[PDB]
C-alpha cells in the first residue's frame, strides 16, 4: 500500500 | 405522441463520447515525486472498463503539466456534438483541488474550466465527468470499527476525502479506480450512476484497510467523495 | 429466510431522528453582516417538511459561534440508538468552508466533526446529512444560453458550487431551500435521496435567474452542489 | 435577490  | 419524462441525459447521441485516461507514472526527479507503482493496473482496467460502455478512449501516459493542459484545451475544442458525454479520469500524485503534471503541479479547476458551459458549446447540457485518483491532502483516517449555470453537468469523483491521502496499491491497482472498475463492470447496465458510486464508495470503506510497517501509516482506511452538480439521473444504457 | 440485499439505510429505527436547523438571521452590528431577509421562509419550509418526514425538528435562531459550537457538541453527545439519521440545515453567511454565528464565523468541519464514526457512536453507520445555505466565496455565474472510515456516511448538501455566492430571496426565501422543500415534498415518498438532490440542482438551474439594479450582480445563476460520502441509498420511506 |  502506497499514498498518492 | 404519449406522455414523456426527462429526468435523465439523453445517452443515445451516435457516440457515447470521449474518455480521457490521464496516467502519470514517472515524475522528473526534480519534483521529487515517487514513481507510482500500480497505476497501469488503474490505466488497464479503466480502458476496457469504459471500452465496454462504447467510449472512445484515449490514454496518454507520464504528460508534463504542459501537455495536460493542452490537451485538456484541445479536447475541449473539438466537435462533441455527435457525442453523450464526456470522461476525464487523472491518476496522478495531488494535493487538494491539484494534479500534477510529470514535472509540477495543474489545478483542478484550470483543466475542469476548458469545459465550462459556455467554453465548450458542443458539450453544453451534457454530463461532464472527472474522476480522481490522487491524494487531497496529508490526513490518515484512522477508522472506527433560458440560461443554464457554467458550472451546471460536472461531475467529480474523488478517489478520498477533502484533506485525505488517497491509497495505490503497488500490485493492485488504487483502491478507488478497482472499485470504480468492478462497480461499473457490474452495474452499468442496471443502475444509475450516483448509485454505482455510491456502491464504490461502499466497497472501498469496507473492503479495504492499509498494511505498512510504519505505523503511522498502517491499518487507514478511506472514503472516496462524490461532488456532483449533475442536473440530471446519468444511465450509461 | 429468502434472499437479502443490504444497499439502503435502515430507515425504519423508531425515530428517523433529529432534524435541527440554525437560521441565522440577524447579526452583530460589529460583524457587518447584511441581516438575512427571507431566511424565516426558509426556516419554516423546511421544519414543516421534515416535520413530514417524520424528523424531530429543533429550530434554533439567531446563535453565536459559541452556541453553534456548544449546540452541536451537546446534540453529538445524545444516545442516537433508537434513530435512523441526523439531519443539520444550517442558514448564515457563509465563506467556503465556513458559516456565520451572529457574532463571528464556525469552521463546517468543526461541526461536522462532532458526527464523525469514532466521536458519535450512536451514530455510526447511519447517514449523517448536513445542508448548507451560504455563501462559499464570491462568484457569480454568468450563466449560458471491521473497520469504517471515520468520515463515512456523511452527506453535505451545499446550496451552491465551491467559491460562488449563494442567492437568496428576501419575499420567496433562498432559491435552494425552496427547491429542496419542493422536491422533498413531492418526491420522498418514492426517490432515493441523490435523485432526489438531483431534481433540487436542475430545479435551481433552470427555474432561477438573479434580478439587481446592479449589473454586477444582475442575471446571475446557481448550480447547487452534492458532496457525498454515503455508503449505501437513502430512502426516506 | 440578495447573497449570503
Amino acid at each position: 500500500d502506497e499514498v498518492d | 405522441s404519449g406522455i414523456s419524462l426527462d429526468n435523465s441525459y439523453k445517452m443515445d447521441y451516435p457516440e457515447m463520447g470521449l474518455c480521457i485516461i490521464i496516467n502519470n507514472k514517472n515524475f522528473h526527479k526534480s519534483t521529487g515525486m515517487t514513481s507510482r507503482s500500480g497505476t497501469d493496473v488503474d490505466a488497464a482496467n479503466l480502458r476496457e472498463t469504459f471500452r465496454n460502455l462504447k467510449y472512445e478512449v484515449r490514454n496518454k501516459n507520464d504528460l508534463t503539466r504542459e501537455e495536460i493542459v493542452e490537451l485538456m484545451r484541445d479536447v475541449s475544442k473539438e466537435d462533441h456534438s455527435k457525442r453523450s458525454s464526456f470522461v476525464c479520469v487523472l491518476l496522478s500524485h495531488g494535493e487538494e483541488g491539484i494534479i500534477f503534471g510529470t514535472n509540477g503541479p495543474v489545478d483542478l479547476k484550470k483543466i475542469t474550466n476548458f469545459f465550462r458551459g459556455d467554453r465548450c458549446r458542443s458539450l453544453t447540457g451534457k454530463p461532464k465527468l472527472f474522476i480522481i485518483q490522487a491524494c487531497r491532502g496529508t490526513e490518515l483516517d484512522c477508522g472506527i470499527e433560458h440560461k443554464i449555470p457554467v458550472e451546471a453537468d460536472f461531475l467529480y469523483a474523488y478517489s478520498t476525502a477533502p484533506g485525505y491521502y488517497s491509497w495505490r496499491n503497488s500490485k493492485d491497482g488504487s483502491w478507488f479506480i478497482q472499485s470504480l472498475c468492478a462497480m461499473l463492470k457490474q452495474y452499468a447496465d442496471k443502475l444509475e450512476f450516483m448509485h454505482i458510486l455510491t456502491r464504490v464508495n461502499r466497497k472501498v470503506a469496507t473492503e479495504f484497510e492499509s498494511f505498512s510497517f510504519d505505523a503511522t501509516f498502517h491499518a487507514k482506511k478511506q472514503i472516496p467523495c462524490i461532488h456532483s452538480m449533475l442536473t440530471k439521473e446519468l444511465y450509461f444504457y
